[PDB]
């Protein structure tokens, strides 16, 4: 199919691009909603990508994962868009950060006290096809405590997260 | 118009830099085709490039022969990837390059200087940071880095491997509470791990100690 | 029994928080439980350790749960101290950051308002010119519609300070310990 | 390659650790090291206590600094039923919490697995018309570089159980035997 046959670096990336952007859409549209949603954090999403596309079609350097990426919307490929959230979360979505952000908040406004690993559990699951791989759940985490949008409770049993229902930070 | 002086190394400087490029590449895909398998072969090779100012990345582009050894760049740099999920739980997000050269990549013909290029095409992603201590390098998976206070004790568990709340009194000169305040932070956060039967103190050890003997 | 808020059973009321602006957030609310349990019951002063007697502590004495931090309580004594509504003591209401600021000291009404309706005492029953001391209006025989019994030897002292610098009403002092006339 | 997995010689792996997930991550490590041990070596059964003639203890061989809690220890097997490799015995291989699970029993290969070995000594041997007993294929003649030699009397007996989903190769019983056939 496509490894070294190539000559132009450039037109090479425009359809590797194209091979991710299907990827992932693959990797989760059900099609009976338009409420499911993908964010990946791009080495997550580097990880598997070449993990089962790429073994032995050729494989991939990140620095072009990451030019690649950040093409589809030159391409128009316009469902999914790479982005750079704060200083250090760099990831793939579907849908608006802010607007994921606050569906997982307020899915903890619904399961309260919940630590990592019973909010791995529970929110993704195996077979539950919401999209949610770990590493972006703990950088999103993260997030929302810095800006005030979730709040904690630090034991040497874990950190464990609740919903910020008190106190103020307007959107 | 000043052609005679300056030039005069240029153009001759010039030329004997490209034409030594293509010099490079043969010596690699002839040669040390077998460069593939070494560990030390490429540090040596890749310390050339460095000094002429080269990325020895760039001269494996043409060649089939030379496309290997990216592409063992690139698989290395896929399972340190994996390393830090693995790890995740043991060191709570943190990785000596230690642990990554003797015991994860020892495995399969890895060397420091391979590795800390993967390492920094990872940068790439803008993934993990690294940060040294006593001047060891290592590579954090996680989202924040450590306070101040936490990469101190760090050091202190550099010699032991642990760290009691009269360790810190005594060493660094730290508090009492203080100490233990943010030293139990450091549990939550899954990188040290506690040991309650050492004494009247409990110490608080870093998973690191293990890999370097 | 106000004193015991809903706020409290949340356990994240129990760790500082890291968001800069949620925190303040947070801080103001100890500050509203700390005045009220003081107010609602009789308490006056408290421990840095969180400790009282009337013995519990309010911010570990959360037993249901899981307890909270005195390197935190400091980053909450020092904003009830600036704009809030505390003074530090170890006997005396002085303060040196060690030996003298040992245990903390409460008010719900200010010093202005406290001395100010200690004053409405004897406007509103003309007990002015008679001389009595900490002693007797704190325990014994003024307590009354008026809740400023038991308040201590030190912030009797203290409280009625306003009126050195206000009408100047004259206070007197044994080497330093107090009584006064009006 | 060894019974020396370096993590092991670690303090803090023998005390019970509070961070939910390091725990996680501690519990799997212990079990790895234990299975492996019994792979390492020849051993097979391993009591609660921890105890492992070939004498000496896991949860305290490394004595030579500490060992662990009981109460963990029994945490840590259940987890080692629950998926893992382990199964409780006293004699015969069966269990009631008390009397029948004393002591415990660990393998490398699955139950399907290693009985799916001497499927390969009697299919690629085709010594299926055979008759022999556990006892004559666990010490004297059958010990090649195949390693179920000394594969004690209640489990062969469980481990040859498997060849039956539907089909099998048979096996024989009475007041006085414990005997298999293909």
């Amino acid at each position: 199919l496509d490894r070294e046959k190539f000559l132009n670096k450039e037109l090479f990336l425009d359809e590797i691009a194209r091979e991710i952007y299907e990827f992932t859409l693959s990797e989760f549209k059900d099609l009976n909603s338009d409420t499911n949603y993908m964010i990946i954090t791009l080495v997550d999403l580097y990880a598997m990508y070449n993990k089962s596309m790429r073994i032995g079609t050729g494989l991939i350097s990140p620095m072009e994962m990451r030019e690649a990426c950040e093409r589809f919307e030159h391409l128009g490929l316009n469902e999914l868009k790479l982005v750079k959230v704060n200083k250090r979360i760099l990831c793939v979505t579907s849908e608006k950060f802010d607007v994921v952000k606050e569906k997982l908040v307020d899915l903890i406004g619904d399961n309260p006290g919940s630590d990592l690993l019973r909010l791995t559990q529970i929110l993704s699951s195996n077979n539950s096809k919401s999209n949610w791989t770990l590493g972006i759940l703990m950088e999103v985490l993260q997030n929302c405590v810095d800006e005030g949008d979730l709040l904690i409770d630090k034991q040497l049993s874990g950190i464990y997260y609740y919903k910020n229902s008190y106190w103020p930070s307007h959107i | 118009v000043n052609k005679t002086i300056l030039e005069k190394q240029s153009v001759e400087l010039r030329d004997q830099l490209m034409v030594f490029q293509e010099r490079l590449v043969e010596f690699a895909k002839k040669h040390n085709s077998e460069l593939q398998a070494s560990p030390e072969f490429r540090s040596k090779f890749m310390h050339m490039c460095s000094s002429i100012g080269i990325d020895p990345l760039s001269l494996f582009d043409r060649d089939k022969h030379l496309f290997t050894v990216n592409d063992f760049y690139y698989e290395v740099c896929l399972k340190v990837i994996e390393i830090c999920r693995q790890t995740k739980d043991m060191n709570g997000g943190v990785i000596s390059f230690q642990e990554l050269e003797k015991v994860h990549f020892r495995k399969l013909n890895v060397g420091l200087d391979d590795l800390e290029k993967s390492i920094d095409m990872l940068k790439s992603l803008e993934c993990f940071e690294i940060f040294q201590i006593r001047g060891k390098k290592f590579l954090r998976s996680v989202p924040n880095e450590l306070t101040s206070d936490q990469t101190k004790i760090l050091e202190i568990c550099s010699i032991l491997g642990y760290s009691s709340i009269s360790l810190l009194k005594a060493n660094l000169g730290w508090e009492a509470v203080r100490s233990k305040s943010a030293l139990d932070e450091m549990v939550a956060n899954g990188l040290l791990w506690i040991d309650y039967q050492g004494g009247a103190e409990a110490l608080y050890w870093d998973p690191s100690w293990i890999t370097r003997q | 029994m106000s004193a015991l808020p809903p706020v409290y059973s949340f356990p994240p009321l129990y760790t500082r928080q890291p968001n800069s602006l949620t925190r303040r957030q947070q801080i103001s609310t100890w500050i509203d439980i700390i005045s009220q349990y003081c107010k609602t019951k009789k308490i006056w002063y408290m421990s840095v350790d969180g400790t009282v007697i009337n013995s519990k502590n309010l911010f570990n004495n959360e037993d249901i749960q899981r307890s909270v931090s005195q390197v935190f309580i400091d980053e909450i004594w020092s904003q009830m101290t600036k704009e809030g509504k505390c003074l530090p003591i170890d006997q005396s209401g002085r303060r040196s950051s060690n030996t003298t600021t040992t245990r903390y000291f409460i008010l719900w009404k200010s010093l202005d308002s406290w001395a100010s309706l200690i004053l409405q005492w004897f406007e509103d029953s003309g007990k002015l010119n008679q001389v009595i001391t900490l002693y007797e209006l704190s325990e014994g025989d003024e307590t009354v519609n008026w809740e400023f019994h038991r308040m201590p030897e030190s912030l009797l002292y203290y409280c009625l300070k306003p009126l050195c610098d206000r009408n100047r009403a004259t206070m007197l002092k044994d080497e330093n310990d107090k009584v006064i006339a009006i």
